[PDB]
């Protein structure tokens, strides 16, 4: 196998980077551990997936788990991901592996970060600020938004938020009854409700249908209205790229000059194969890329590839969420529209961020029919009475999350433990996740606000989780910075020690931020495309 | 041995229409679950004309597949599909069908 | 608007002379599929250097009507000049004013047409139309029928050139006057019969439905797809209501041309209910892709956005070419700047790609349970649609092997006489 | 110097490469040449 630029991981980052590179002309090979997966098969699996896993959100059962490189599932787990620490449940995030990556399932929420977050260390003296500023990434934000076809509230001024040099390609699709009721009630309470920019086609776009409100954005959409990495993967493959499924990259052969020369990957049957290309790029996951780097340790680099500063696996972030579940006094009728339409973005910025995290209130618009139906079934009612019970529980069913900003802590790590193995012997990643008093105070404030919202809406049977919930987007693990001796990757999506290795993934992300933000991973991946160009021009 | 399971509970406490042959799929799956499944169901007709003031386990054929007396209670307000302008001021409020 | 602007909109002139929506209108450079190969539309903006800015009323009409270029070369039959033959000279001169005044000229070239021998030589087409007997006296207002039918005949046969896309061809690729508006394959798609036949045409359509269909392309029983999407979003949707009504009146007077064994109308054929046992399964594979936008019983949306696959003209045809083309490419219409789209499901699909065997499996199921049960789709039937339909008998001569074989035959005759 | 391709074996199974004369032993080819002879007869007239 010979290529010009090798990209490992055909997800959002890998597929967008490959698409841009093959548009630029130079050949690119996509190698991914997962198999070639089709949307129709996942739709069939989800329809035939036992409905008890629909009451409590499951986003991995429809997706097949390949034995050699399984992806984590959180209904009783296969122990692919091991979480340790007082808030190990905060990092209870799930991913799906295969062409298209974890982007096969996602709430389509694409966001632009605040300008303050790019200078977070220089603004509030907490964490590590981004190497570049907002103005240095906004054109790439627009490019990624155009490529994925994001929605957006163009014709309205909302709140202190990300300024835009060019309005969104689409316009925000109208709210359902649930979103309108939530917006009016929070406005009465004192919270501002704001539409969420989603990677959903409010109008036909890029040969894909308009969003018809299937209310199944997670974990698979029957029509393809939302954006997935499979789109960019297919575009790159058609334009000339070569993509190979079942490519589990494990080791990289490096030299004394720190420029990688070869990559070896296992098939399901352990057959290793070597591939040679001028520039090597890894875009796996914020949980898989640091694991792959640690696993590929060679003679030259004992503690890990590109680890002259030893910051890989450290400073892992993932937004801690506070869940909610109850029945409203008045019929919210939640379920219309997409799974995640509105959110409270008023608390995304302020002077309080120097003491506690910026809370991001906002509820879930997924259909309550399955959860309410099985709740009513568990009440033991049968017949007409069961009918009114299911009616009430699906017309008043409400679910709210409350994300936070978790700061980079070097105590966190991604030790690939030897106690649990897999089919190929690759150690299962293990994460020690710590939260810190910052997000503790932020979560106390969020709990107070959630009680306020529940009291305003007359909630009954209130069950907030006593532990911080995950949000399935992995932030950090390979932190940026101008100084190579305190940061591992530079400003141009390049590992400091390995000049010939360009890394572009959520591991590269420097600050967790406030919002569900794989778009920045898309922007940084497109940012690395120019680095490919000047390196081979 | 199929029509008895089809009319097992009642017309009102269930579906006025047919099960669309999902009862045949359900009944054939219950054969491995309970050998005495086919024996108790036939006796239930005479008792209504003991079984469920005290014995509840007979409801496993009633709970199960969700089939929460299903194509739903309100299929005209929530999805699973529908027209894109699905928002029409919540349609009805509590009109069951 | 200008009088010439109306005809230019009506005559579909802007459809073939812009490369999709991105290119400038009337600037040429748009590829159109033909059995002989690809013919590229040349620029029409009145550019004095690279356009037709030097064209005059005498030669612009000759290029539009009789299809000869300024240099003397014969325009390819891809132009509906045979349809445009009846176009009145008092109306053709209106187009010339519109071209020179309204559209802004562009000094930009367009790629030239390249075709294999013997289509390489342009002057050979002069003989072609003589056998096709294009001429073709200019249209004179008919007297035996009312004024509305007079305008209806004007729009369909010669103005909007509806015939050149619907009525079949012969071995020489010429219009067939015997089977007028009978319906034949057009590359990948297939225009259906639109004659007054009740059971085999569009006669059973209600007159109000027919007027609505031609105005927008969206009706409860039929939705415009493929080339009609381009036909409606470009030309017909801008026409006045009276002209569309005039088209409907004319279409009611065309003589009927029944098909090979048709018993019921395509849209009047109901469907039988069915379900799937909860790959390579007609019921199951259709449910994994189609069950969301349509329903499990094929009834479609409640108000009418998604088409009801029962009693649908795309599914009610004996020839499944429209249904297979609908799956392979999807539909994309644009009425009054409101686009509705169906994702493609071909090998190059973006949402979910179905192989040729897969597409046949759903096509067999949907035709069996929602379409005409008589219709059946083979594995290679989809493959023909991908390549651009069945090869026309004339196109086989467009290969270097065949001409060499015929070249020796001519050599045999010369020696034979000696 | 010798090298064997994947289809080289396939030719041996079918009986070696088709001789140029054998291509005329197909009903399609003779029909194509039959029209060419018809062309000459009308051409002289
Ligand atoms: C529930 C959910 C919610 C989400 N919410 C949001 C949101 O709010 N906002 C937002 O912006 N995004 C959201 N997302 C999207 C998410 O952030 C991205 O999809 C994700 O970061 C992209 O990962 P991927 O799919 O590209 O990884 P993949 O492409 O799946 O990673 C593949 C890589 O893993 C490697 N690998 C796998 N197994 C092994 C092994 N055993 N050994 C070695 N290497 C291995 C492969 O070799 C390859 O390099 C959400 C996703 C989910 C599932
Ligand atoms: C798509 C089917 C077309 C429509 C509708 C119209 N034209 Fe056309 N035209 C088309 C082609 C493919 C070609 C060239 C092929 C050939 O045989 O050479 C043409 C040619 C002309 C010309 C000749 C000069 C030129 O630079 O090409 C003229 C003046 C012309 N066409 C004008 C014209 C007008 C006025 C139309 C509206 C009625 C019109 N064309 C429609 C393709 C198509
Ligand atoms: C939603 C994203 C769709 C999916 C998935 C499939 N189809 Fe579709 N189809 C859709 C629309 C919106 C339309 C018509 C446009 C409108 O404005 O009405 C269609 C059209 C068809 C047709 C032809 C109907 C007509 O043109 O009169 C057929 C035969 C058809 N669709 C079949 C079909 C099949 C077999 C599908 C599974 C592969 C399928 N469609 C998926 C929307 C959507
Ligand atoms: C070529 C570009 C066309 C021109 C010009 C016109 N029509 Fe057409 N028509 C065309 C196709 C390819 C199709 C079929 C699409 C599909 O679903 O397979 C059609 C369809 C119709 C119909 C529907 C009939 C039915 O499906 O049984 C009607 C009534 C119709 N077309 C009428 C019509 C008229 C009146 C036209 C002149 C303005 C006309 N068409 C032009 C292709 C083309
Ligand atoms: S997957 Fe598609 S159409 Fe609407 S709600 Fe979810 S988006």
């Amino acid at each position: 196998l010979s290529a010009d630029v090798v990209i490992i991981g055909a997800g959002i980052c890998g597929s967008l980077l490959a698409h841009k590179l093959v548009r630029n002309g130079l050949s690119v090979l996509l190698l991914d551990a997962g198999p070639r997966r089709d949307r129709s098969q996942i739709v069939e699996n989800w329809r035939n997936m036992p409905p008890d896993n629909k009451s409590q959100y499951d986003y991995a059962t429809p997706y097949p788990s390949v034995p050699w490189a399984p992806h984590t599932n959180y209904f009783p787990d296969n122990n692919y991901l091991i979480v340790k620490g007082p808030d190990r449940t905060a990092y209870k995030q799930g991913i799906i592996k295969g062409v298209g990556g974890t982007t096969w399932h996602w709430a389509a929420s694409s966001w632009r970060y605040l300008p303050n977050d790019f200078k977070l260390h220089s603004t509030y003296g907490v964490g590590r600020d981004y190497a570049m500023s907002y103005d240095e990434l906004e054109p790439y934000y627009y490019e990624a938004e155009c490529e994925m076809g994001v929605m957006g509230p163009n014709g309205e001024e909302i709140t202190p938020s990300a300024p835009r040099q060019n309005p969104w390609p689409m316009t925000s699709m109208p709210y359902g009854y649930g979103d309108r009721t939530f917006t009016e009630i929070v406005s009465k309470l004192g919270f501002s409700n704001t539409p969420v920019p989603q990677a959903r086609n409010s109008r036909p776009y890029d040969g894909r249908p308009q969003c018809c409100g299937n209310n199944n954005c997670m974990p698979i959409c029957p029509i393809g209205a939302m954006y997935n990495g499979v789109y960019a993967a297919i575009k790159a493959e058609k334009l000339g790229a070569k993509i190979i499924p079942n490519a589990v990259v494990y080791a990289m052969e490096t030299d004394a000059k720190n420029r990688i020369t070869a990559i070896s990957f296992y098939d399901p049957d352990k057959q290793s194969h070597r591939v040679v290309a001028k520039t090597f790029v890894i875009a796996a996951n914020g949980i898989e890329t640091p694991k792959l780097l640690l696993l590929a340790a060679n003679d030259r680099n004992p503690h890990g590839i590109a680890n002259s500063s030893d910051l890989v696996g450290r400073n892992m972030m993932d937004h801690p969420g506070i869940g909610m579940s109850f029945q409203s006094a008045e019929p919210i009728w939640a379920g219309g529209g997409s799974v995640q339409m509105s959110s409270i973005t008023n608390f995304r910025d302020g002077d309080f961020r120097s003491e506690y995290a910026a809370t991001q209130i906002g509820y879930n618009n997924t259909a309550q029919n399955s959860r309410a139906g099985m709740k009513a079934l568990s009440m033991g009612l049968v017949g007409k009475k069961l009918d009114e019970e299911i009616r009430r529980r699906t017309a008043h069913g409400v679910d709210i999350y409350a994300n936070h900003e978790v700061l980079p802590d070097p105590n966190n790590r991604l030790v690939l433990s030897k106690d649990y193995k897999d089919a190929l012997g690759i150690p299962h990643p293990e994460v020690t996740y710590d939260v810190g008093e910052y997000v503790r105070k932020s979560a106390a404030i969020s709990r107070q606000r959630l009680m306020d919202i529940a009291k305003a809406m007359g909630g009954t049977e209130i069950e907030m989780t006593p532990y911080f919930t995950p949000n399935n987007h992995i932030t950090g693990g390979t932190i940026m910075g101008h100084d190579p001796r305190d940061s591992v990757v530079d400003k141009w999506l390049r590992t400091h020690d390995h000049s010939n290795l360009f890394l572009a993934t959520g591991a590269t992300m420097a600050a967790s931020g406030t919002v569900n933000s794989t778009l920045t991973m898309a922007a940084l991946s497109l940012r690395a495309a120019d680095a490919i160009l000047n390196d081979l021009k | 041995s199929i029509s008895d399971f089809m009319q097992l509970s009642a017309f009102a406490t269930g579906h006025k229409n047919l099960d669309l042959n999902i009862g045949s799929a359900l009944l054939l799956a219950f054969e491995a679950q309970k050998h005495d499944f086919s024996t108790q169901i036939k006796a239930l007709r005479e008792h209504i004309t003991p079984l469920h003031p005290t014995l509840i386990q007979i409801i496993r054929a009633w709970y199960s597949v969700i089939e929460d007396e299903t194509v739903y209670a309100f299929e005209k307000a929530l999805m699973y599909v529908v027209v894109i302008p699905t928002y029409a001021h919540n349609g009805p409020n509590y009109w069951v069908s | 608007i200008s009088r010439g602007h109306y005809l230019a909109i009506a005559a579909d002139c802007a459809a073939c002379h812009t490369n999709g929506r991105d290119g400038q209108f009337l600037a040429g450079g748009y590829a159109i599929s033909s059995p002989m190969g690809n013919i590229y539309s040349t620029n029409i903006t009145p550019s004095k250097t690279h356009g037709i800015g030097n064209y005059t009323l005498e030669q612009f009409s000759k290029a539009l009507r009789h299809g000869i270029r300024a240099d003397g070369a014969q325009l390819y039959p891809a132009m509906p000049y045979d349809a445009y033959n009846r176009l009145t000279d008092e109306d053709v001169k209106s187009l010339y004013a519109y071209i020179m005044t309204e559209v802004k000229p562009v000094d930009a070239p367009s790629p030239k047409t390249q075709l294999p021998f013997p289509f390489s030589i342009r002057a050979s087409l002069g003989i072609w139309k003589i056998a096709a007997r294009i001429e073709g006296k200019p249209y004179v207002f008919d007297h035996t029928h009312n004024d509305d039918w007079n305008r209806g005949r004007y729009l369909v046969d010669e103005l909007a050139h509806c015939g050149e896309c619907h009525t079949p061809r012969n071995f020489l690729l010429a219009p067939n006057q015997s089977a007028y508006l009978a319906g034949a394959d057009i590359g990948s798609w297939r225009a259906p019969n639109i004659t007054n036949a009740p059971q085999s045409g569009i006669g059973s359509w209600s007159d109000q439905d027919l007027f609505q269909y031609l105005k927008t392309g969206k009706t409860a029983h039929a939705r415009a797809a493929g080339p009609m999407a381009e036909a409606i979003e470009h030309s017909l949707q801008y026409l006045p209501d009276a002209d569309i009504s005039a088209i409907v009146t004319y279409l009611r007077s065309v003589p009927a041309k029944a098909e090979s064994g048709q018993t019921v109308a395509n849209f009047e054929h109901a469907g039988r209910p069915s379900s799937y046992s909860v790959t390579t399964d007609g019921a199951a594979l259709y449910e994994a892709v189609c069950a969301s936008c349509h329903q499990s019983d094929g009834k479609g949306s409640k108000d009418g956005y998604y088409p009801s696959l029962v009693g649908n003209t795309t599914t009610g045809q004996l020839n499944p070419n429209d249904l297979i083309a609908s799956i392979l490419y999807g539909v994309d219409r644009t009425t009054d700047n409101h686009e509705i789209l169906m994702p493609a499901f071909g090998p190059d699909s973006l949402v979910q790609p179905l192989t040729d065997e897969q597409i046949a499996t759903i096509a067999d199921y949907v035709l069996s349970h929602f379409g005409n049960a008589q219709a059946t789709v083979s594995a290679d039937a989809v493959k023909q649609v991908r390549a651009g339909g069945k090869q026309v008998p004339l196109a086989k001569l467009a290969s270097p092997g065949v001409m060499l074989l015929l070249g020796t035959g001519g050599i045999l005759g010369a020696i034979l006489v000696v």
